[PDB]
């Protein structure tokens, strides 16, 4: 099959910027390429077909170009609606093969996260479980690494992370980490910590609590 | 206008079979090719196959040979995709596609059909209050929804009252069950000054539990 | 008593004869002033007119050539006679009419040419196999009717051009049966194979070396071939003194004029020969199919008897074309041409079962009427065509020619000929309107008003210019 | 009657280009009339016959004309694990041209097409193609509805049903006043014949270069049939439009089928949904009844009348002998919803092999007497066989049985003078409608100006 290498995987840009997505194929496809758009939590809309030709209804700020195995999607002067996913698809040969994707994201100034740790609830502990929660709200950029420490030692088994899409108001992301242990194993130890590694701080932002003690 | 109106989301068990639909609106399905595309967050987009509804002839990616079966009935102006011997990896969103002008293109897309394969039964969530530990100017509370099936769940603070300064996180599959969490941030003079309640509704099992957050 | 000759009160010998074929003129000097010079021949001798001065032409008809009808068309060097008489002299006076006869015989043992023009499109593959021995089988059956037999062979498909011809892949040009599991010949419009010869075993051995081709459209360019087989006299080898039989076989519809526009061909068929030394029709890809009217013109010009030997699924189609091309005969061909032998013999019998007269170069003022004697001495008035005849039978026609007034040209000639026959009857007509005494006229006579006139045949006429 | 046969105007093209095979009047955005001429054998780039189109401005002197340039390069596109191919060699671009508004439609009925998939193929066949142009703006587009991508094997399996491989679309053409191009394809459905309709504006908006295979949703092709009467009937040899139902919102179609029902030939009147209203049957076989159809109101009752040409009709004469001369049939539309009855008038040619009826052009009102007139061509008729165009005037009871004027060919023998015709357009702006005649045999076009009645 034909491999569609789409790059970059994501980019942070601002309204009015002129950006350029590229798509590289494993062989010549002679402008037999299309471009797609998927607005957050919605379906797809056609943008380009046969390399350069616009789909009816699409604005003229979009444009496709390239030949052989290298093609380019360009957006002149971004609009607030233009922040979404973008995929390339080739139909020079069956089976059709898509690109990995490219997400346009709002750029802004960096922001350190607001960490907050939460021991298991009273109701949960009485049932036979024990989940420590660690929230990391409002930050930028998205690149972040969470680490769980039980009595200072790292723990990777039983973690369950979750992220949000870029917030509509302040253009910041947020994260939720959930360590899940049995009630018996939760009490074998005393200290609980979640370290946060961001580019906003060479030193990791730490928050922790101790069992029993409060 | 050209519009492709697919079937509603399906919820099925492994090994069973499902048959999705794709009704044409504002034109004749017989006019052009009809493709099916599978979408997953990690594996991205994958092309299943195509059909010419005028004659019934089809083409498939070798990856889906066996599971996918595309058909079309010009009478109801509808195209179908049948999936057999379902698996946890068959959990994906399925779109139908047709071209605009170019015979071979992929331009118009239906809204998509959400498929979920799981052995899980209809289980009610477990709502847990998350109060901080025994200081600053901004306080943050939480609320954990664990072990419910199937999706989705609606979550509000004070029955839609406290809306700003909230972050509700996507559900995550924890061993055939879902886990969802939500946070909220106010000032220190609001809590425990004002009662804050976590309102969770799971219409599947029809349960609307509410847990008020209590300090330690 | 007085009649139309006298009561008209004529002024000259010329006007006297113009009254009625029964009038006559007396050119004698000793004739009473009160007695008329223009009366019946009985009344003038009654009035003592000199017999040598009596101008009374009698319309007659005497033979000049009267060869006997030949009993056998075999042998001879075109000295066969099938029309009698061959030439007569006719004399008519104004508004008169004379009658003469003509004999026609369908001679026994008359030479025959048979050119077998065959569809070799892929729908005819099995037909080729069943006619391999046809030449010897056909020599055996015709031997009963003629001792002079020559046979030839031609073959057609369609115009070797798109879309009639498959043009992809490149292999399909050398072998149109490429996408099948066999081989066949490249497309060819029409090709001459064997000139008309009496060595019948040349037929069998050229047939055994022929094979079929394949085109795209069920109708086949057969008419292209009927043309070339007709207007290429020397190459096909039609003999001058022989019955010409053109046998056309096909199991499908045929292309007609203006169908060629679908190949980009718009040039009308010129009706000329275009078959070279390579024995292939070179204008197949540049010149449209012929029209039925152009085909009839050439078939009549070369005395060709066309024979549609087609299959049941298209008999009605070709029966209808046969009605637009007179003299054409149709026979029903089986789906493998096994019965083609009996078909041809029946057609030849049906062809020579009719005698239809034709008139060429008939003057405007002459009109003809015919009486037919077909079967057993049975007269059929107002008819000039016998039917249902056999080889050896003989018919005869009675003919009457009626002239209107007197034409300017005093000697013309026209012909009576049966359709398809070599011999004919030439009628040399002579219009006797003038008097012999006019040749000895006296211009500017002392007897006529002091020379102001002219004295001819015993009367005074006003001279030229008055 | 009042066409000027003394002071003609001559336009001319290259030698052997068949300049004048097809023509029509063309008005630009300013109403300035020109003449579009098709030359289906004009040399292309590779010194090979491809055809060409010329757009002649109006000059009483005439002369050479500038070309209306089109893409003459063979095209190839590798897509969908297939290879699409177009072959413009010997396509006959200009074998029919037609104008509507500021747009020209020139067609190449013999443009070839083939699709390759590994070792199989669709077969290289003449699907036909039409090229559209807007001379003032420079816009260009194409339309070829019979192009397909089905391989040769499938057609054999499904028994050649719906086989649009030999359409030769663009053979004949016409455009409705609403702007709907209608192509005749006598080779559609394995030489059954189909029609293809599509709005001009949709053609321009749905065309992009290099696509070769694209959809036009608003298009409408006729239907295949299993009736042997339509077999090898070339349904679509000639086409025209008019009003024959009484409803003024719908446009009706007239189609020629000169070899319908075993070369009996026929003409059929249809609705815009290709449903048959009436069917005029041929009188004589191989007469090619339906070679040319024309529509105009000749008796001045506002109801369009129909004229059909049968240029090979053989007239009966003395001694049971026939004589190919050609014949034209007039059908007068009856008041209200009633079938078109027997022909109102039979015009029969005189010159043997003259092909009287090969072309028929409505002239409008030539002598300005209230009735529309027509012109009939006999491209090999006249006492010299050089060609003749006869004019017949309209009257209250149809048409006059005898011509009012006869135009003898000013060209040498074999010019096919009269093979194409077009009238009913005032080109010199003197109030009187004029006539343009083509002689592709001589590669020239002659313009006859109408003058006040003497
Ligand atoms: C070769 O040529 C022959 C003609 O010589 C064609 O045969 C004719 O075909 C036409 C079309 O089918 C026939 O026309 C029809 O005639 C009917 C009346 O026929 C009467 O008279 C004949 C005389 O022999 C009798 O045999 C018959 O039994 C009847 O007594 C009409 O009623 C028909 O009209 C109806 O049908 C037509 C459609 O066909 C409609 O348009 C009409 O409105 C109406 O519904 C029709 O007019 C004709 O009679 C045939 N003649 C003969 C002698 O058979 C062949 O078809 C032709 N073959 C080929 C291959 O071209
Ligand atoms: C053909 O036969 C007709 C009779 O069927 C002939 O007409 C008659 O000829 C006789 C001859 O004595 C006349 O007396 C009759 O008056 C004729 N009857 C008519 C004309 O009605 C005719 O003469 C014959 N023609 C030829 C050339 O022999
Ligand atoms: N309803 C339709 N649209 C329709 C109608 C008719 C046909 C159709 C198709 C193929 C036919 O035969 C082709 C060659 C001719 C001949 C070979 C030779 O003569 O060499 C032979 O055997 N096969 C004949 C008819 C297809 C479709
Ligand atoms: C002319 O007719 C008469 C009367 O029937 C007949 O006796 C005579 O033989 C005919 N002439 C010829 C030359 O046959
Ligand atoms: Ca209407
Ligand atoms: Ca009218
Ligand atoms: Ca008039
Ligand atoms: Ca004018
Ligand atoms: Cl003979
Ligand atoms: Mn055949
Ligand atoms: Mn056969
Ligand atoms: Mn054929």
């Amino acid at each position: 099959d034909i491999l569609m290498t789409q790059s970059p995987s994501s980019m942070s840009v601002s309204l009015g910027d002129t950006v350029s997505i590229t798509c590289h194929a494993s062989q010549g496809i002679s402008s037999n390429i299309g471009w797609l758009q998927q607005k957050p939590g919605k379906s797809f809309m056609g943008l380009i077909y046969y390399g350069t030709n616009l789909v009816d209804g699409v604005p003229s700020r979009f444009s496709g170009s390239g030949s052989g195995a290298d093609y380019s999607l360009t957006i002149s002067s971004l609009d607030s609606e233009d922040f979404a996913d973008y995929y390339c698809v080739q139909y020079a040969q069956l089976p059709y093969t898509f690109g990995g994707g490219t997400k346009l994201e709002i750029k802004r100034a960096d922001a350190a996260p607001t960490v907050s740790i939460f021991p298991p609830s009273s109701e949960q502990l009485t049932s036979g479980g024990a989940s420590v929660v660690c929230f990391l709200n409002n930050f930028y950029p998205k690149d972040i690494n969470v680490k769980w420490k039980i009595d200072g030692s790292e723990r990777q088994n039983g973690v369950l992370n979750s992220w949000t899409d870029q917030d509509s108001k302040d253009s910041t992301y947020s994260m939720s980490s959930t360590l899940t242990l049995t009630k018996d194993e939760y009490e074998r130890h005393n200290s609980y910590t979640c370290e946060a590694t961001h580019k906003t701080s060479t030193s990791p932002i730490v928050k922790s609590f101790n069992r029993n003690e409060c | 206008e050209v519009q492709l109106q697919q079937s509603g989301a399906e919820l099925v068990k492994p090994g069973a079979s499902v048959k999705l639909s794709c009704t044409a609106s504002g034109f004749n399905i017989k006019d052009t090719y009809v493709h099916w595309v599978k979408q997953r967050p990690e594996q991205g987009l994958e092309w299943i196959g195509r059909i010419d509804p005028a004659n019934g002839y089809t083409k498939y990616d070798p990856k889906f040979q066996g599971k996918a079966t595309i058909t079309a009935d010009t009478s109801s102006n509808t195209a179908y995709l049948q999936l057999s011997s379902l698996t946890s990896e068959d959990t994906a969103v399925y779109y139908c596609v047709r071209p605009l002008y170019d015979y071979y293109a992929m331009d118009y897309w239906g809204q998509g059909t959400s498929v979920t394969v799981s052995s899980a039964k209809t289980t009610a969530p477990s709502v847990y209050p998350l109060a901080p530990v025994c200081t600053g100017s901004s306080v943050t509370l939480g609320c954990l929804v664990k072990g419910y099936f199937p999706e989705p769940v609606t979550l509000t603070w004070n029955s839609g009252s406290l809306s700003s300064g909230v972050h509700t996180f996507p559900a995550v599959l924890q061993s055939d069950l879902y886990t969802l969490s939500s946070s909220v941030t106010v000032t220190s003079s609001t809590w425990p000054s004002q009662s804050i309640t976590c309102n969770v509704a799971h219409p599947a099992s029809s349960t609307k539990v509410d847990k008020k957050i209590e300090p330690r | 008593g007085p009649n139309i000759c006298t009561t008209r009160g004529v002024s000259s010998c010329q006007q006297c004869l113009a009254v009625s074929p029964m009038c006559a003129w007396c050119s004698d000097e000793a004739l009473p002033l009160g007695s008329p010079r223009c009366d019946l021949k009985e009344n003038l001798l009654k009035d003592n007119c000199a017999p040598e001065s009596i101008e009374f032409p009698v319309s007659e008809a005497r033979v000049l050539e009267d060869r006997p009808l030949s009993d056998k068309g075999s042998g001879d060097s075109s000295q066969v006679t099938q029309v009698s008489p061959q030439r007569i002299a006719l004399r008519l006076r104004p508004d008169d009419s004379k009658n003469f006869s003509i004999q026609v015989r369908q001679v026994e043992d008359y030479p025959v040419d048979i050119y077998y023009l065959m569809d070799l499109s892929y729908s005819m593959k099995d037909d080729l196999w069943s006619i391999q021995n046809l030449g010897t089988k056909l020599a055996t059956q015709m031997r009963k009717l003629t001792s002079n037999l020559r046979i030839g062979f031609g073959a057609f498909v369609d115009k070797p051009v798109s879309p009639y011809m498959y043009i992809s892949p490149p292999e399909a040009l050398e072998n149109p049966c490429y996408d099948m599991k066999t081989t066949c010949l490249p497309m060819f419009g029409y090709k001459h194979v064997l000139t008309l010869t009496d060595q019948v075993t040349r037929f069998n051995e050229e047939v055994k070396k022929q094979s079929v081709s394949r085109n795209r459209d069920a109708p086949e360019g057969g008419f292209d071939a009927i043309m070339q087989a007709t207007v290429c006299d020397e190459k096909i080898g039609w003999r001058n003194d022989a019955s010409h039989l053109l046998v056309f076989t096909t199991d499908a519809k045929t292309h007609i004029a203006l169908d060629g526009r679908l190949a980009g061909i718009v040039q009308p068929n010129d009706g000329q020969c275009h078959v070279g030394s390579d024995n292939h029709y070179s204008a197949s890809t540049t010149m449209d199919y012929p029209s039925l009217g152009l085909m009839t013109e050439k078939l009549s010009q070369k005395n060709i008897n066309l024979i549609f030997a087609v299959t049941e699924n298209v008999v009605n189609l070709y029966q209808n074309y046969s009605e637009l091309i007179p003299g054409t005969t149709v026979g029903v061909l089986s789906m493998d041409s096994s019965n083609v032998l009996q078909l041809i013999v029946d057609a030849y019998g049906k062809i020579r079962s009719k005698v239809e007269l034709e008139v060429r170069d008939l003057p405007e003022e002459l009109s003809l009427s015919f009486n037919a004697t077909c079967l057993n001495n049975e007269v059929i008035p107002g008819l000039k065509s016998c039917m249902g005849l056999k080889i050896g039978d003989t018919v005869s026609f009675s003919i009457e020619a009626k002239v209107r007034g007197c034409p300017q040209e005093k000697e013309k000639s026209f012909t009576i000929k049966p359709v398809g026959f070599k011999d004919s009857l030439i009628v040399q007509v002579t219009f006797d309107c003038d008097c012999a005494c006019q040749a000895q006229a006296e211009p500017n006579s002392h007897r006529c008003n002091n020379g102001n006139g002219t004295f001819e045949c015993g009367v005074c006429r006003c001279g030229p210019g008055w | 009657l009042n066409l000027d046969p003394v002071q003609l105007t001559f336009y001319a093209g290259p030698n052997g280009s068949q300049f004048g095979f097809s023509l029509d009047f063309h008005k630009d955005s300013h109403g300035r009339v020109a003449i579009v001429v098709g030359a289906p054998r004009t040399l292309g780039p590779s010194q090979e016959e491809t055809g060409g189109v010329f757009l002649c401005p109006w000059r009483a002197e005439g002369g050479q004309c500038p070309s209306l340039l089109f893409d003459l390069r063979d095209e190839t596109r590798n897509v969908g694990s297939q290879t699409l191919q177009t072959f413009k060699a010997r396509q006959g671009l200009g074998a029919s041209v037609v104008s509507w508004s500021d747009v020209i439609v020139a067609c190449a009925p013999w443009q070839h097409w083939n699709v390759l998939e590994k070792t199989e193929e669709a077969e290289k066949t003449p699907v036909g193609s039409c090229f559209l142009a807007q001379p003032e703006s420079g816009r260009r587009a194409e339309y070829s509805p019979c192009r397909g991508n089905t391989l040769s094997r499938i057609y054999v399996e499904n028994d050649f049903s719906w086989d649009k491989r030999y359409c030769e679309a663009g053979f004949s053409s016409v455009v409705t006043q609403a702007g709907e191009l209608v192509l005749g394809a006598p080779g559609g459905y394995y030489f059954l014949g189909l029609l293809a309709q599509a709005p001009v504006a949709d053609i321009f908006s749905s065309y992009r270069p290099g696509i070769l295979l694209w959809h036009v949703s608003s298009q409408s092709l006729s239907f295949d049939s299993s009736n042997p009467e339509y077999f090898d009937g070339y349904w679509g040899y000639s086409v025209a439009v008019g009003e024959f139902d009484g409803d003024l919102n719908t446009t009706e179609y007239v189609v020629g089928a000169p070899t319908w029902s075993w070369t009996l030939g026929a003409v059929e009147i249809l609705d815009s949904y290709y449903q048959r209203l009436h069917r005029l049957r041929g009188e004589q076989m191989a007469s090619y009844f339906g070679h040319s159809v024309a529509v105009t109101d000749v008796n001045g009752d506002g109801r369009h009348d129909l004229l059909v040409g049968a240029p090979l009709y053989m007239e009966s004469r003395a001694d049971r002998k026939l004589a190919e001369v050609g014949r034209v049939y007039l059908f007068l539309q009856p008041r209200g919803p009633h079938a078109l009855g027997a022909p109102s008038l039979l015009l029969t040619g005189t010159q043997l092999y003259g092909r009287f009826g090969s072309a028929i052009a409505p002239l409008g009102d030539l002598d300005r007497d209230g009735y529309n007139d027509i012109a009939v061509a006999a491209p090999y008729g006249g006492p010299s066989g050089r060609g003749q165009v006869l004019v017949f005037l309209g009257q209250s009871e149809g048409l006059r049985s005898r011509p009012s004027q006869v135009l003898d060919s000013p060209f040498p023998t074999g010019s096919a003078f009269g093979f194409s015709l077009r009238g009913a357009v005032d080109i010199d702006d003197n109030g009187y409608p004029d006539l343009i005649v083509g002689a592709y045999g001589a590669n020239q076009v002659a313009v006859y100006r109408a003058q006040p009645v003497v």
